[PDB]
């Protein structure tokens, strides 16, 4: 019928059985635990036995403690009372509103969609941010990649994409958080909240999010199943209701550390260089049901963190096969100040093909390739010429490419609260003719910053207007100025006398509600018996 | 045989007192295995499929067979799995028969030397680095790149080859995908039927989705799809894409089934597994059957390193190299061939003497402005005996351009190539281009295209018009 | 040779005992011959297979967990990592040469608790409750659970309060905040101690003036640090006065192992009892690459498989909870904060070594301490380019916050200008000058070890080199004039922007003035 834990090493735990034993990732339950703990089986030890990972921590099971089969893979509540929830891995509220208001449990553990019920027509997925929708245009249903290093400004692009297209789109969308901090998941749920994609009261039915977090405190059998459970809930809204639904899964990276974590701790020898030996059938399992098939869509948009800017780690170098558009983020770009700080070189994306888009969207976007390639091939050499001998035609694909570096930035919805400008959401044609002006030579006559942090074309004739203006501004030094007593300013000691009064007390308030016990001098220890009893003097 | 331990695609089972080494066993629940290691006690069994269904004390039964594929004709047009079993939803492979994906390959004297050759319309890869009826050249590059590219646009030259030629010497492609998307090969199956070239394609792709064992099996059963091809006679072009899949596929199973790791851990017998596939397509010579098989791996690099370890597997046992570049592909040289870095170990002997007499200098023209290509960005000239060498290689530059998906024939790319090493260039500037490279191929009467196909060669009864026909470039757009 | 022939070989099919009636008339009389070379059969107590070097393996003990202290029969205490099958492997916090093979082992049941609460402020306890301090047992306190896992969504609040260091290298370029996650990553004896240490004077002179309700009260955290040192840091703690508000663990790399991998999560029990009642708190994890270094230490003697660098697989999990438990919560728990600071040193300069790459990744903000910048004369040597944080406005001084914006762009052109001094051009007046003001902003920007300056001077010490009063300064003597800014300008004029916050043009008029009226002693 049932088993016990036999074995506890760490987060994998070891389960006996009497007959019968359970089907590779099926879920197990421990009775007399804290909280309810779901054991996820991953391979049979051979002695009628299965081993685990476990969704939270196993500080705390005894050895033999009493656990149930529920005989099936993790069952999460999917249905459209699921909008507006904070969902942990096993189908929990995190957000402390009585259960789910859903039905139809399903298992979040299943095969790939077959090859047959595949899409193929692209569609380009406009979001608004200029370096995207020139130089890697996304795909509507396709697969959206992030990497970078930690500190490049890889999140703060994913809040900004769920303004741009998870708003605008008025139908269902998930936001998958795999192993993140918990400050970017706290405050992304107040910044839905007042943007209204959750809502709270009795319009629950009317949002248009579900959040799965598996952040980074829990143990790696949280971290590594989250990105599953924020998935099956989207091939959920796939193929039962048709809708498209936007994926905005958090650190895949973290998915793929999170099995790693505990793959050598199920008796397996490490891999190239300290990664799991079976990331292969992990991610590659884990991508290709991320797809958009005949019967809906599904718009996937991936985060993940890369190691100290380096591609030759295996862990993000199976990655780059399975992803579509690329927004490769350097932190050379961002340590020149540019944000969004997207590699024009690495970033690229396979929407950008003229016998798709068309003819006047590929040959400007390849247009800044020739004078991005040849502005690095350069810019080794300007340290040691500094640009005087060039005889005047290689000063010009230079003078404009340094314009172009700060026309990829624009100022962010969601970074404006630590920025101060104003965010734009920019439209595709407007600025495509406006990245071919500054590549042919139309602007030209401006200066260098005014490219910077702004919009369409109108924005950037308007930066040098108001710099212009500022270059004849603070051209005066007299008098007549604000350090003078004259027109407004009181004394120095007028000042405070309206400051208010602030008390200080001196012993800090900490002995109100501190229950101020007694601790034993001498260690409390059981007897064979069980009972608490002192130690036995005796060595 | 019954199961003690079965996890990760690994099943250990326990009996079968007769296996073979390689043996295709069965389970219970329709999903088939190999035993690839064989024990005292038990016998390790791969498992070609999800894992998730077989509990312990579960049954195999022996096949008695090693693991085969259904080769032959009905396969072309199909997608199948590495197994042999067709995914496209197109039901079964009629007129196919099976046989063995692995057997030993040919000998010495099965063998002839590579003479005449393949021609797969990337110009750049067919004048520079050039390629062989039955010969291994390596598409190594980084990702992003265009790999994938110098593969399709081969591919869809042959379907532009061969409604053009003869029965026998037809291009048949097996573009096996390892480890690529379930949805890259949906777009891939729509190029091969939308050109027209899924008469003559069979898609193999054991994708990133399916388990261990299938891309390791893919490039195998992928040649021995090449298998049938070469002693029925006929030329075929075998094509594995990101082989460096296929050792994450062998390094996956290894490391499960506890063989001893070596080098990056890698098992240590995975260039002997690299080696068995990479020489089996050949040339078979004039008494055993005189059809070929020419095979292009794919490596993906990280950054460029050519030194990795599987990297130095695969470049060791293949001829030569197409290295393709990430950094200097946005610098408009497409496909970014480093000439310096690029060589194939034939060169001009094995090459169609049209581009001989023409390649024999386009390589030495290409090292004078490789050794001064740190000039071109430096605007104070030196004595015009490097700066026209400078223009000579920047109009080799755009000469090399092949535009996506459109593979050009085979004798266009001879002449145009003469229309810029003999010096007929565009010696007006830069801001008409498009009138300037497109106006030898199309401007000139498509009679010489035909003579210079039969003849093999620019008979001296064709140069005068040869030269009279770049003379008269229009170019109505200046 | 299954399972069933075992169930077969349960049933009897022996077919005559012509010696069972005889070998249990022996059996007694055997085991009584013999009965001093018996120790008794031991169930849920527990008895030691093998023992060494703080990795006791221990038979029996049915009745155990994972992570339950256990007491050896010496007084020694312990704790189950794992639990084998028939054996339960036992780390040893101590010293381990008393333990044989043979001695008994006895649960204590609870998981490890470390004694919290107010009583401990002054206290310097290590990683286990004992006190070291030579003050005796702690009073009026508790014990809590060390294993508690973080804070949870609902239960965080966004970050509002700045905490301000007393370091103008800090404050101005990297913003901080008070629920969060500072990195301190450089090299080794480079001023990681240094930073630290100016924050929690700061906090203890700042702290007699904040109205019980932004009084951040500070945890120490000693891990591996040489014992003479303990003694200098308590005797700077003392000498100031900082004690009272001061709490230290101090693991010495003279103990155990696990003694050391317990003191960064006993120092966090003890600062999450300052979140959980309102205050905001101070926690610094000094030397958390030696806390990894003590956790690698237990696993590979514990027969547990190595991977990075022979550190073990979730050696990111144990960063991750460690550092997750910090927060700032909503307002209905109290709205007490904590703030983190770890510290990692770089292995002569690998950002990609094995445990940086996890703590780059937790952390919110980083703090990169090059041993180059440190011989530039730039003290605290603060990288600017490669610093980030997280919240950024909202996160400084709110009058700072508009200046900072005139500092860091300012700083971003000069980083890239400072290295192109290969040819000797100062062209058209904008190449000299970007390279005279970043030149002087570097002068500007250091200062003394263990010198706590309020933000109220800083951001007046922030104005002098955004604005004029600087122009005609040689890059020899700011640091000598800065002070002479400091002293001469009205002692008035710092209270009134602390208690206003904000660059009013109402007390623009004034700090335009001042600044004329201060005389620099650089010529
Ligand atoms: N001649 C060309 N002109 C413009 N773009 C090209 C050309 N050739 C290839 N590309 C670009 O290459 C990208 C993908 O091509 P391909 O799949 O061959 O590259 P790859 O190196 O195989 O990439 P991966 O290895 O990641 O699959 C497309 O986005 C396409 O835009
Ligand atoms: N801001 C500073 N100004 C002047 N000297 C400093 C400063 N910071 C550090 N030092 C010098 O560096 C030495 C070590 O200081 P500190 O312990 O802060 O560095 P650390 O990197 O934390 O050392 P460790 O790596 O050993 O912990 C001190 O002896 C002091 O002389
Ligand atoms: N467009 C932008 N505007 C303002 N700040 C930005 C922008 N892009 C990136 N940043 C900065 O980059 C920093 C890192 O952001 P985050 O996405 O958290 O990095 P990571 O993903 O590496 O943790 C943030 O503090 C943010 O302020
Ligand atoms: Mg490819
Ligand atoms: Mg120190």
């Amino acid at each position: 019928d049932a088993g016990y834990v036999s074995q506890v090493i760490g987060p994998v735990v070891d389960v006996r059985f009497d007959g019968e034993l359970p089907s590779i990732l099926s879920s197990l339950e421990v009775e007399g635990h804290s909280v309810r703990l779901v054991l996820e089986v991953a391979q049979h030890m051979g002695d009628n036995t299965v081993r685990c990972i476990a969704m939270d921590s196993t500080d705390g099971l005894v050895r033999g403690q009493k656990v149930v089969d529920t005989g099936s893979p993790i069952k999460v509540p999917v249905g459209r009372g699921t909008l507006g929830r904070i969902m942990n891995v096993i189908g929990e509220p995190v957000d402390e509103q009585g259960p789910i208001d859903a039905a139809d449990i399903w298992s979040i553990h299943r095969e790939a969609p077959e090859f047959t019920e595949q899409s193929t027509e692209q569609e380009i997925l406009v979001t608004g941010i200029k370096v995207v929708d020139l130089l890697a245009p996304y795909q509507r249903g396709g697969k959206i990649g992030l990497f970078g290093g930690a500190g490049v400004g890889k999140t703060v692009l994913i809040m900004e994409l769920i303004n741009n297209v998870a708003k605008a789109h008025g139908g269902f969308s998930v936001f998958a958080g795999v192993g993140e901090r918990t400050r970017e998941g706290n405050d992304l749920y107040r910044e839905m909240i007042e943007s209204g994609v959750i809502k709270l009261g009795a319009e629950r039915g009317n949002s248009k999010c579900t959040l799965v977090y598996g952040q980074m405190n829990e143990p790696p059998g949280a971290r590594a199943r989250v990105a599953l459970t924020g998935l099956t809930v989207a091939e959920y809204f796939r193929d039962i209701e048709g809708q498209d639904v936007l994926l905005f899964v958090d650190n895949i990276f973290r998915f793929t550390q999170a099995n790693s974590e505990v793959s050598a701790l199920l008796g397996r020898i490490p891999s190239a260089v300290g990664y799991q030996p079976t990331l292969a059938t992990d991610l590659g399992g884990l991508q290709e049901r991320i797809t958009t098939t005949t019967k809906g869509s599904i718009t996937s948009v991936q985060a993940v963190y890369v190691p100290a800017d380096d591609l030759t780690d295996p862990a993000p170098a199976t990655t780059f096969a399975h992803l579509d558009a690329t927004t490769v983020l350097s932190r050379s770009i961002a340590e020149l100040g540019i944000y969004p700080a997207v590699d024009p070189l690495d970033s690229t994306s396979r929407m950008l093909n003229p016998n798709v888009i068309g003819a006047e969207h590929y040959n400007v976007a390849r247009g800044v390739q020739k004078v991005l390639q040849d502005y690095k091939n350069l810019q080794d050499i300007i340290a040691i010429l500094g640009m005087d001998e060039l005889s005047e035609e290689d000063k010009l694909t230079v003078a404009r490419a340094r314009k172009i570096q700060r026309f990829l930035s624009q100022p962010f919805q969601v970074a404006e609260v630590f920025t101060g400008t104003p965010g734009k959401y920019v439209d595709l044609a407007d600025t495509i003719s406006g990245f071919q002006g500054v590549l042919t030579g139309k602007y030209d006559d401006l200066p260098e910053m005014a490219f910077y942090m702004v919009g369409d074309i109108k924005e950037v004739k308007e930066k040098a207007d108001k710099m212009a203006k500022d270059i004849a501004s603070r051209k005066e030094a007299d008098n007549k100025k604000v350090s003078e007593e004259l027109k407004d300013i009181p004394s120095l000691d007028k000042l405070v006398s309206e400051i208010k009064e602030v008390v200080i007390e001196e012993d800090d308030g900490l002995e109100e509600d501190f229950k101020a016990e007694a601790l034993s001098s001498e260690t409390v220890v059981l007897n064979e018996e069980g009972k608490s009893v002192p130690l036995p003097k005796k060595n | 045989g019954r199961v003690l331990s079965v996890g990760d695609g690994i099943a250990r089972v326990y009996g079968l007192k007769s296996v073979q080494a390689g043996e295709l066993v069965c389970f219970d629940s329709g999903v088939k295995g190999m035993a690839l290691n064989l024990q005292a006690d038990h016998v390790g069994v791969v498992v070609f499929g999800n894992d998730s269904v077989i509990h312990q004390g579960d049954l195999v039964y022996r096949t008695g067979q090693i693991v085969n594929v259904p080769i032959g004709p009905g396969t072309l047009g199909r997608v199948t799995d590495g197994l042999g079993q067709p995914i496209d939803g197109k039901g079964p492979l009629t007129n196919v028969r099976s046989s063995l994906v692995e057997v030993k390959a040919p000998g010495i004297i099965a063998r002839q030397s590579v003479r005449e050759p393949l021609f797969t319309g990337v110009k750049a890869v067919d004048a520079l680095v050039p390629i062989g009826r039955g010969q291994r050249e390596l598409i190594i590059g980084d990702r992003q790149t265009g790999k994938t590219a110098v593969a399709i646009d081969a591919i869809i030259h042959q379907k532009n080859c061969n409604e053009q030629v003869p029965k026998a010497q037809r291009v048949y492609c097996v573009y096996v995908a390892v480890g690529q998307k379930r949805s890259t090969v949906a777009q891939l199956v729509k190029l091969f039927t939308q050109t027209g070239a899924m008469r003559y394609t069979i898609m193999v792709s054991a994708t990133a989705s399916d388990a261990a064992p299938l891309q390791f099996l893919a490039p195998y059963s992928g040649c021995a799809m090449a298998e049938y091809f070469r002693d029925t006679g006929k030329h075929g072009l075998i094509i594995y894409d990101d082989l460096s899949k296929q050792s994450v596929a062998y390094r996956q199973m290894s490391l499960l089934l506890r063989r001893p790791p070596g080098r990056e851990a890698f098992p240590g017998d995975v260039f002997y597994l690299h080696s068995r596939l990479l020489e089996r397509a050949a040339k078979l010579s004039k008494e055993l059957g005189g059809g070929s098989l020419t095979a292009f791996p794919v490596i993906e690099t990280q950054a460029g390193d050519v030194s990795a370890y599987i990297a130095t597997n695969v470049i060791s046992i293949t001829d030569g190299q197409i290295f393709l570049e990430t950094e200097l592909f946005y610098k408009g040289i497409r496909p970014a061939l480093n000439v310096g870095l690029s060589v194939s170990r034939v060169g001009s002997a094995a090459q169609f003497p049209g581009m001989k007499q023409v390649a024999g200098t386009l390589k030495l023209e290409l090292a004078q402005y490789r050794e001064v290509a740190a000039f071109a960005q430096f605007g104070s000239d030196l004595d015009a005996a490097t700066q026209y060498v400078l223009e000579r290689g920047a109009r080799l530059t755009e000469m090399l351009k092949q535009k996506q998906f459109a593979p050009i024939p085979i004798e266009r790319q001879t002449v145009a190539v003469y229309a810029a090493t003999k010096g007929f260039l565009d010696k007006v500037r830069v801001q008409d281009i498009v009138a300037a490279e497109e106006a030898v191929i199309s401007q000139v009467n498509p009679a010489v295209f035909k003579i210079l196909k039969a003849n093999g060669k620019i008979t001296p009864a064709l140069d005068a018009h040869l030269k009279a026909e770049l003379r008269k470039v229009k170019l109505p757009g200046a």
